[PDB]
């Protein structure tokens, strides 16, 4: 629920994996996944690289036995040294398998304290079925150790392979409601569209929700924010603590971590990364950046959510509303990220944190570009674009749409011009996420404002 | 005259081919706003554009050269 | 806000009324406007009949003022005698008039007491102008009275028309605030659908709003209903109650008027006729009928909302998600209703009062249709429906697309399919409505169910 | 053999033209149910069918043939 073990894994790494162990011959093979750990709330295997031992150099490939070199597993003991990275063997469905050397053969428990003995962290092995399905144990001093609840890959399709589990329920089910009853889930940002989609998720079921945010109810947002009341505005209450009431209140039970803080933190950072999905309803280029790198680092899928209502002065009727807009990313780890779509840019965050005269200094100079004009914020929109948020993590997780997920990847709908276009992950230009299961690695995130030196 | 619906609204105009920039202006938008500008034509799927590109207003199917905003980031 | 008069006319009458009052001879015009009536919580004038005089039947056809026979003020008397209707003069913009007869001519206030003479009812003297927009006055026993506080016309677009008034506010602004501000809008069903509905209304602020169930909250819906809370589902609240309160501690007023009954009773038809708009949010084909019989009657725009997340057994695959569909239906008065587009049938009414067992015995028989399967209710999807059920009300009220809103006089979204589909107005066959600004006459919407006697 | 999409799964046809409902029924989908048949052909806009009306798989461009419910009406 909030203290259970994950082991992650990128698309791209479980589908090479997959491949490997699955060739078509029927027999088994091997494999090894070097990860990187983050151990805040909860322990998060993060898997960084992979090592794919050859058919040829295997003696017994057998469809339940299989027996390779020991050579394979010293590189993995060296790649994860520098760091003490974590090492987790993978084989076929059976599992079945033996590590031969040139002076004899060493079984599953002797090559387990092996890797210990090369390295001074937590190992596991793993199996693979070939659905894809994974099951895993860890090995804590080179010793049977507790079993890994949750295997996850968050591609275009989630899959969640618990441990408890032994068919797949469809969307909107008590199947469902038990699948988020296990997870978390940061809300980053509880105003307008947040506040929707924190109510969404708690009344879907999920068994923890953390909340990211450092600003109060006020009189102004009565309009918009959900459980806010004319009390909350007077009293200025911390809209994180105001919803965490509220979620309290509607769940019977206190499941809800309020942050009053920015995710420009290492509190809100160090919070999140224990997520098993990120929700980004924020409305700052800055904070889309960090809910980004936190997404990659501790490999967390990420919903954005963004709204907008520009408006112009039509040369004979006057204002007038140019568009009412949406926009749903779903960002898979490995995926094209939030830069790579140019949701937020260098740019976009230099121009936000100039000061009124800067701004306005650098904008007459052409340098900068301008803000266009908007009309305010309305709950109908709001709530338009933020369910349309939830349903797209719901259809991921169970797959109910006629078309791959992928398809998705992008929402774009306009209330004004009455569209909706979408866009595919293959469209989008990618480039090299160097932030990909890294973790918490000082600086954290990448940032040395959040750094722990 | 040819005439181009620009974010829903009907504009004249006295030259057969017109700048997006200059059909822009004529509505009361920003051209050096960040725009995703497309134009479509009927039996056509939409075509994204540029703010300097020229248009024919005499193409046949001309419907409407709308704009949505290229960056939309509100909570 | 909520004891404001009103003066109703439906789109045709006002089309009619419009072009015989400006024909581009930039001349005065004159007409004669009987209306029934409603007086519950407020004062409401509901036009039935059209009296147009010709211009060549008048004299002094100026710019300002206009001359006419006393023949046709004779008719209206007539017209409205058998039920005491109300009558309502209308001229053009100047508004400055006489009513020439045999013997001589008559000033505007000789007329209006003439008029109740004939008629022992309210009357009324009104102005249009070229736009369209209308102003009245009442006078009570022939007498100069008070002044029409706001005369509407619910056709495609919204029209209201204040006194207080002497530009049109865009969309999401205070100016949109402020018309809420002076309305009211009934809730007809308040459990998943109509929970989001009313929690946008109240937001949007609403001068008042009406609450209409019968259910009460339970844990079963905890997971849809807005502001529910586990100890409401422990003391099994009335759905409306809850919510009442909700709004009261929102809004820091009591502006809610809570029903804990169903919409087929005298009291809920009587307070939803008061109502400035109708959002009918229910589960049942009968509660459909009701809300539509109650629109016609009372000449209130409706809204009416619907999902549904059909199931079916895939052959291979097993139980299988349908479709994910949702439903807004807006029915402006003298439109198409929701009987003409099949919304309800006689047929689904009737078989959702079989009995269990009337049921089955029916269905082997061929005669009734199966009820399709389907999945359990979401609040994503609740939430996609709601919320473009209030904007599509926002968009009436305050244009902001780039179409007519006749375009989208019915929409139909598809989750699973990502489809969203719209018909026209001019596409939708229409019966002959027999309940147009009828009112409250008896039987209580020409069911004797509901009848007073 | 010609295949057919209906609701988002391809369905294998042994016959050049198979009846709406024969298609409907291999789906799992009741057929007398109360539905709105659509069929899909590229470069054309869906068009509404009948249960028993009878398809051609060999028409080029058939994207899909879907269903949705006549009626919805849950609150």
């Amino acid at each position: 629920a909030s203290s259970g073990n994950r082991l992650i894994l990128t698309q791209e790494l479980h589908t090479m994996l997959q491949k490997h162990l699955f060739p078509g011959d029927g027999k088994e093979a091997a494999a090894i996944l070097i990860c990187n750990r983050y151990e805040g709330g909860r322990l998060k295997l993060l898997a960084k690289e992979l090592i794919l031992v050859p058919y040829e150099e295997c003696k017994s490939r057998t469809s339940d036995f299989i027996a390779w070199p020991g050579n394979y597993l010293e590189k993995a003991i060296d790649v994860a040294e520098e760091k003490s990275m974590s090492i987790i063997l993978i084989h076929s469905h059976p599992g079945g398998f033996l590590v031969f050397s040139d002076t004899a053969d060493s079984s599953d428990m002797q090559t387990m304290q092996s890797l210990f003995q090369g390295v001074d962290a937590i190992h596991g092995s793993a199996i693979m079925i070939h659905s894809g399905e994974m099951r895993a144990r860890l090995y804590r001093e080179g010793k049977f150790a507790e079993n890994v609840e949750l295997v996850t890959v968050a591609g275009d399709d989630i899959h969640y392979w618990w441990d408890d589990k032994t068919l797949k329920p469809i969307a909107f089910t008590s199947g469902m409601t038990d699948t988020f009853q296990k997870l978390t889930a940061a809300i980053i940002g509880v105003s307008g569209t947040g506040s929707i989609v924190a109510e969404q998720v708690a009344r879907l079921g999920f068994g923890e929700i953390l909340l990211i945010d450092h600003d109060h109810i006020e009189k102004k947002n009565l309009n918009r924010i959900l459980n806010s009341t004319l009390k909350d505005a007077l009293s200025h209450r911390p809209k994180v603590d105001m919803f965490a009431e509220a979620i309290r209140c509607i769940r019977g039970e206190d499941i809800s971590r309020p942050i009053n803080n920015t995710i420009f933190s290492r509190e809100a950072v160090l919070a999140a990364a224990n997520a098993d999905v990120l929700f980004c309803c924020v409305d700052t280029y800055l904070a889309r950046m960090i809910a980004d790198r936190i997404a990659s680092s501790f490999l967390i899928p990420l919903l954005d959510v963004g709204v907008k209502i520009p408006t112009h002065v039509d040369p004979d009727d006057g204002r007038k509303i140019t568009d009412v807009t949406g926009r749903i990313d779903y960002v898979k780890p490995g995926g094209s990220t939030l830069s790579d779509r140019l949701v937020y840019t260098p740019e976009l965050i230099y121009r936000e944190n100039l000061n009124a005269e800067e701004y306005e200094e650098q904008l007459e100079r052409g340098y900068i570009t301008g803000v266009e004009e908007e009309a305010p914020s309305v709950i109908t929109l709001n709530m338009r674009a933020a369910s349309a948020c939830v349903s797209e993590f719901i259809a991921r997780c169970f797959p109910f749409r006629e078309y791959p997920n992928k398809r998705f990847t992008r929402t774009f709908f306009s209330l004004a011009g009455v569209e909706e276009d979408y866009i595919d992950e293959s469209s989008i230009t990618q480039a090299l996420n160097t932030r990909l299961a890294v973790g918490g690695e000082e600086p954290l995130l990448g940032l040395p404002e959040l750094g722990d030196k | 005259t040819w005439k181009l619906n620009i974010q829903g609204k009907e504009f004249t105009f006295d030259t057969p081919t017109v700048v997006i920039r200059d059909a822009v202006i004529r509505a009361g938008l920003n051209p050096n706003q960040a725009w995703h500008i497309f134009l479509k034509v009927e039996g056509q799927p939409k075509v994204e554009k540029n703010i300097d590109d020229v248009i024919d207003l005499r193409t046949p199917g001309i419907e409407k050269l709308r704009l949505t905003p290229k960056d939309v980031n509100n909570g």
